[PDB]
């Protein structure tokens, strides 16, 4: 029943997503890198409010808002995503 | 005197602007555009609660005199706030002259009916609210004229389409004629034939 | 006296038109592309909306092409984008709208073809 | 935001002109039946007005209601003077239609259409 | 066999190398018992017992939005950025190049007009594969 | 001129295999009663999913969203893309970042391992237009094409 | 499927259903019905007439242009039947009398046609077969009509193995020869009926029903090699049917019994007309034999139909029979016939 | 030349034949198959080729008025003869 993708959408030019941008920017490779092999999909489009997506096995999918998050509540927020696992 | 040119008629031009600044002085109430055409058509564009009032002016008014209602019809033109044009065309037997006036409504306004002024209204309105289904309030006894009974939709609104919507035929099982969901044998085809070339240079609109 | 009415127009209830060609429908609302076998502009001044093109079948006798889409042929002209937008909410459409497509402004210069030393300069005429 | 009205100056108005219809529709019906010799039962025609009058009753337009009211009495005028045939007003029934799945399964074996 | 539309049967979107997201309209029906492709894998999944949870075009394509947000953003370029952390990441694994010379498959003309089923298929690319090799 | 190879070998009916293992016509449900069964028995890496190069953004997820639900994510392409580091979580990784119009605002192209007059017949005139009217300078590391 | 069988459109006049259909004996009662459902989903329909022309006229309308084709065809002669039916893909056959004439018997009809239709149409590669029986076809019937009917069933089923048979039980419609039947008994003052219509039961099965039903078989393709009962909801006795078609006709009802033996010998006279009987001795039995209960077989239900009672339908049958102080009573002024349970 | 297929169908001049197996061919039971057994592209080629002596002729189809319209015909290839594009004359340069 684990986790299976993590999708981020963002906004590149949005302040409600300047969390994510910084979270992207310095947390990303070091997060990649932990992880080689789970699908992490950035996708970036213009105001749209940012959001995480977590997959889980056979099709589940919930999604947390980030919008006004912090670099360190976005930390947080994957941190329970890779974390617990529903 | 060009063979092939129809001739201008500039004495009767004159006379229509005249008299077409001659019924806005009247009635600047309701009076809100007037032209004269190149072949010397003078239309007056009122506003809708001017109805009765105009023509009644223009039935009466002893310069005016216009005791014959030749034409009452509506045109639709989606792209206005109000898309439906209703078209008064009045004769003046005394004046040997004629007269367009216009005006507008839209789908769920309705305009006063101008059977009191002139009686051959009462089935030209019929006709309107039938066709593009153009409500006229006080009409002694308004309902659809042209259409059969029971049919739903105004077929002279440009979204209405050729064929409509249903068809009929007669069904063996229930002995009656009934009514289906329209098929064609052969689809009518449509023809896109506006060449891409301007035509008219003096009708070309500012971009 | 005018009264106060305090919703969007519908006017879906009073068209007539059958429940399956308000809702299963896709309007589009655009511009007409220019026809490239020509250079004419004078048919991508209005807009246009059409709806989405459904099935068309050969008559069995004659091979001819049998439809069912009463909105087959439907096709409405509009001044402006809004016009169009407007027209669509009243009756209920899902709509589309692309937009217009201008052509760029280009710099066009006969001397260059006559360059010193730039490519620009024609091999013929 | 300021219109003018055909006949109610606002919803509770407009619902009064409704119930005045369909009084008018249910105590026709049974003429109706009569008159045109339909084979339908009573409750059959009208629970048919029922559903037509269930089909208009998200409309919150004073405007749009007065229209289907004037639409509907129009409607009943031509039945009670009998300028309806039989056909016209069997064809509220659809007695010939086959009926058309409305699940996405059923659709999509038949064709394309959503 | 489950026979499907080609792009020129169906409303379906496609994204093209600048990632700049376009949608095709349908110009005719597919033919014979053919059907839209995405109406065949949502009327399995039925079937199947798990179904997929969208009927309509608009629904799948809301589908679509919660994926990839800028998959529905139609004739528009989203930017993409963060290059940098690409660029990091891609020297982590350190790998050989091979000594073959870089050589496209299309090196002439010919190779040009057939390269998918749909040209395959077409009796004017085989006449002009025709005439550039004879 | 492609568009007449619409109009030849179209698959038309559903299809599958008779007792003699050839195939032969059938309804939509019948095939995909058939097809139906087999996903049923089957998850994980058991099932998987190969998309061509003429599929549709609406088809590729609803055969994904499909996948997914017997836990099978073998989702494949047959265009390759290398999967090293940031392989496609990032998109600017496998795009033409700069955009096609954006060739005529380039100073100097350097086209890699590529024949662009036939993988892209009209990014390679857009390269052009720039060639000729922006003075643009041009480098390509591959076969030495036309 | 050849690509001009695939079916295409909406399921209207100017569709496509895919369905091309030979129906014998589609001038009757039956056949109309068969042959207007199958014109209205767009069906090319094959009408092999042995009539004058004049008499296919009411078939004509059923069909858009060139859906509706006719042809000669004689009961003896094969060749005719193989032009009928080489260009189709279901067959059905709804050929018969409820009389012998001079030139054919219920052999004939029910035995000597529907086999040579069956075996020219398997050497034609029909795909389907689709062959009317009845309920109460028995070998051992008293009505020679029925025991034709047995002998015919069984026929067709070896010389199609895969044919859908259908067995209704009596019919009621606008043109039936059941409930106008009944109806038209008033010319003679009271109706007879053999124990006083107490001893027999019938469930009679509308037409619509019916048609439906074969429509179903046609595109159902679990109806290969079944037969079918088409019966309608409620079982009644004669006595009741009969009392409720009078009433429903407004009629006055005046039963009294007639015995077996004497109730023949009226039927044996009207016989004797050399054009349609009014009645015959076989007409007599069938009326009253009691109608078979056959829980083996697949009814309605499992063809998609619901059964339509006697009830809502009776009036569309017997308005035409009252007279103009009736004419426009209403379905609801007659209560319905008392039924078996 | 009016072909009959397998079937024994009448073939048309624009190559139309119901294939067996086909159902709509039951139209023609008990009745014909109307094939207009003059085909065009057969009588223009047994016209004789024109033999002229200018560059360009023009051809108008014959009865001035009543033809087609006119139009001119280079004949500067040698291997190929000029052919009228309305009414399929052919027509060739001597020497
Ligand atoms: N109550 C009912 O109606 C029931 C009917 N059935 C069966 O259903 C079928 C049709 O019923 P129905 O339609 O009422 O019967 P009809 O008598 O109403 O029509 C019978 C058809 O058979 C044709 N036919 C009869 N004899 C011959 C013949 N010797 N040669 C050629 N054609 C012939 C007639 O053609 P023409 O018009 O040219 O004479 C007519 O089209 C019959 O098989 C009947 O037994 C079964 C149970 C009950
Ligand atoms: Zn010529």
């Amino acid at each position: 029943l684990g986790l299976r993708e993590i999708r981020i959408h963002l906004c590149q030019r949005s302040p409600g997503s300047q969390g994510v941008r910084d979270f992207i920017e310095k947390r990303y490779v070091e997060l990649k890198k932990a992880n080689p092999d789970l699908p992490i999909l950035i996708r970036e489009c213009s105001d749209v409010q940012p959001k995480l997506w977590a997959r889980y096995a056979f099709g589940q999918e919930k999604n947390v808002s980030l919008n006004n998050f912090s670099a360190d509540q976005v930390t947080r927020a994957l941190e329970n995503v890779l974390s617990s696992k529903a | 005197t060009r063979p092939t040119v129809r001739p201008r008629n500039d004495v009767a031009h004159k006379q229509l602007s005249a008299f077409g600044e001659y019924v806005a002085e009247i009635l600047p109430k309701y009076v809100q555009q007037v032209q004269v055409s190149c072949f010397n058509e003078l239309e007056i564009c009122i506003h809708p609660d001017g109805v009765i009032p105009v023509l009644t002016f223009l039935r009466d008014h002893s310069n005016a005199q216009f005791k014959s209602l030749a034409d009452l019809t509506a045109v639709d033109i989606p792209t206005r706030q109000n898309r439906f044009e209703i078209v008064y065309n009045l004769l003046s037997l005394r004046f040997n002259s004629r007269i367009r006036v216009k005006t507008y409504t839209d789908e769920l306004t309705p305009i006063e009916s101008s059977v009191p002024v002139y009686k051959a209204a009462n089935w030209y309105e019929r006709e309107i609210w039938d066709m593009f289904g153009v409500f006229f309030a006080n009409h002694p006894d308004l309902r659809r004229i042209l259409t059969d009974y029971g049919f739903e939709g105004h077929p002279f609104r440009k979204d209405f389409p050729l064929s409509g919507y249903v068809e009929l035929r007669y069904d063996d099982e229930v002995k009656r004629v009934v009514a289906e969901p329209v098929e064609l044998a052969q689809e009518f085809r449509k023809f896109d034939l506006n060449s891409p070339w301007e035509a008219f240079p003096a009708y070309r609109q500012p971009p | 006296q005018l009264i106060t009415v305090d919703e969007k127009l519908d006017i879906t209830t009073i068209t007539g038109v059958p429940e399956e060609h308000i809702k299963t429908r896709k309007a589009r609302i655009f511009v007409p592309a220019r026809n490239n076998m020509q250079s004419g502009v004078n048919n991508t001044k209005k807009w246009k909306m059409e709806f989405d093109t459904r099935e068309r079948w050969e008559n069995p006798l004659m091979g001819w092409a049998s439809t069912a889409d009463p909105l087959s042929n439907l096709v409405l002209t509009f001044s402006t984008k809004e016009d169009a937008v407007a027209f669509a909410e009243k009756n209920g459409w899902s709509y589309d709208v692309e937009e217009r497509k201008v052509p760029k402004p280009k710099s066009k210069s006969y001397g260059a073809n006559f360059s010193w030393n730039k490519r620009t300069r024609v091999s013929t005429k | 935001t300021s219109v003018k009205p055909i006949f109610s100056r606002d919803m509770n108005e407009a619902k009064r002109r409704v119930r005045e219809l369909y009084r008018a529709w249910y105590r026709e019906v049974p003429n109706t039946v009569h008159l045109f010799q339909l084979d339908i039962s009573v409750k059959q025609g009208r629970d048919k007005v029922r559903e037509m009058f269930k089909k208009n009753a998200h409309i919150t337009d004073p405007r749009v209601v007065d229209l289907l009211v004037i639409k509907g009495k129009m409607e009943l005028e031509e039945t009670i003077k009998v300028w309806k045939q039989r056909t016209h007003v069997m064809r509220f029934f659809h007695e010939t239609e086959a009926p058309r799945p409305k699940d996405f399964l059923s659709k999509f074996y038949v064709g394309h259409d959503p | 066999i489950l026979p499907g539309a080609a792009y020129t049967e169906k409303s379906a979107t496609y994204v093209n190398t600048e990632g700049r997201a376009q949608q095709t309209k349908v110009a005719v029906t597919p033919p014979g018992l053919a059907r839209e492709d995405w109406k065949i894998i949502r009327a399995l999944s039925e079937i199947a017992g798990m179904t997929l949870p969208y009927d309509t075009l608009d629904q799948v394509r809301n589908r679509l939005e919660e994926v990839s947000p800028n998959l529905v953003r139609y004739d528009d370029v989203e930017g993409a950025n963060y290059f940098q952390q690409a660029s990091e990441l891609s020297k982590l694994v350190n790998q050989q190049l091979l000594a073959d010379p870089l050589v496209p498959p299309q090196l002439t003309i010919k190779d040009f007009y057939m390269t998918d089923s749909i040209s395959r298929a077409s009796q004017t690319m085989a006449k002009c594969v025709k005439a550039v090799t004879e | 001129f492609a568009y007449d190879g619409l109009k030849r070998q179209r698959l038309t009916e559903p299809m599958v295999r008779n007792e003699k293992g050839l195939l032969t016509h059938t309804t939509w449900e019948d095939a995909l009663s058939r097809v139906a069964g087999m996903l049923q028995s089957f998850q994980g890496n058991d099932v998987a999913a190969i998309a061509g190069g003429l599929v549709d953004a609406e088809a590729l997820i609803a055969l994904k969203d499909l996948l997914n639900r017997v836990d099978s994510d073998t989702l494949c392409t047959e265009e390759v893309f290398p999967t090293a580091g940031a392989g496609t979580d990032l998109r600017s990784n496998y795009l033409l970042n700069t955009t096609i119009a954006g060739v005529e605002e380039a100073d100097v192209v350097l086209l890699v391992g590529t024949n662009p007059r036939f993988e892209a017949p009209l990014f390679n005139a857009r390269i052009r237009k720039s060639w000729l009217h922006n003075d643009l300078k041009v480098a390509l590391i591959g076969s030495p094409v036309d | 499927l050849h690509h001009a069988v695939i079916p295409h459109g909406k399921g209207g006049r100017s569709s496509v259903s895919g369905i091309v259909a030979t129906v014998f004996g589609a001038t009757g009662f039956l056949g109309r019905y068969v042959v207007n459902h199958l014109g209205r989903m767009g069906s090319q329909v094959i009408v092999p007439h042995r009539c004058e022309p004049y008499d296919t006229m009411h078939l004509r309308p059923m069909g858009d242009l060139g859906q509706i084709i006719f042809m000669d065809w004689n009961g003896r002669d094969k060749d005719s039947i193989r032009r009928a039916v080489e260009h189709s893909s279901v067959v059905i056959n709804l050929v018969g009398r409820e009389w012998e004439t001079q030139n054919f018997d219920f052999e004939d009809v029910f035995v000597k046609i529907p086999q040579a239709i069956a075996q020219v149409s398997k050497e034609a590669g029909v795909e389907k077969f689709i062959h009317i029986s009845h309920l109460n076809a028995d070998i051992k019937s008293s009505s020679k009509y029925l025991r034709s009917k047995a002998v015919g069933e069984k026929e067709v089923r070896e010389t199609f193995p895969e044919a859908t048979i259908i067995k209704p039980a009596e019919i009621f419609g606008r043109e039936d020869r059941f409930l106008n039947y009944f109806a038209n008994i008033r010319w003679f003052g009271g109706v007879p009926l053999i124990s006083l219509g107490k001893k027999t039961v019938k469930q009679p099965v509308y037409i619509v029903d019916v048609t439906k039903g074969i429509i179903n078989a046609i595109k159902d393709p679990d109806a290969r090699g079944k037969t079918f009962a088409f019966v309608g909801p409620s079982r009644y006795l004669l006595f009741d049917l009969v009392q409720y078609v009078f009433a429903v006709a407004h009629r006055p009802f005046l039963p009294y019994p007639l015995p077996h033996f004497a109730y023949r010998w009226i039927g044996r006279l009207f016989e004797i007309s050399p054009f349609e009987p009014w009645t015959t001795r076989d007409k007599v039995e069938r009326i009253h034999t009691t109608d078979k209960i056959l829980p083996h077989l697949p009814g309605l239900e499992d063809l998609g139909v619901e059964a339509t009672p006697l009830e809502l339908k009776a009036i569309e049958v017997l308005r035409r029979h009252r007279t103009y102080r009736w004419l426009s009573s209403e379905i609801e002024d007659v209560q319905p016939a008392k039924t078996i349970p | 030349g009016v072909r009959t297929s397998p079937t024994g169908e009448k073939v048309t001049h624009t190559g139309q034949v119901y294939d067996d197996g086909d159902y709509r061919k039951v139209r023609f039971v008990g009745r014909q198959k109307e094939v207009n057994e003059n085909f065009a592209i057969d009588l223009i080629a047994e016209q004789p080729v024109s033999q002229v002596g200018s560059r360009v002729i023009s051809c108008d189809g014959g009865g001035g008025a009543l033809g087609h319209p006119r139009v001119y015909i280079n004949l500067d290839k040698e291997t190929k003869t000029g052919t009228c594009g309305y009414c399929g004359l052919q027509f060739r340069q001597q020497h």
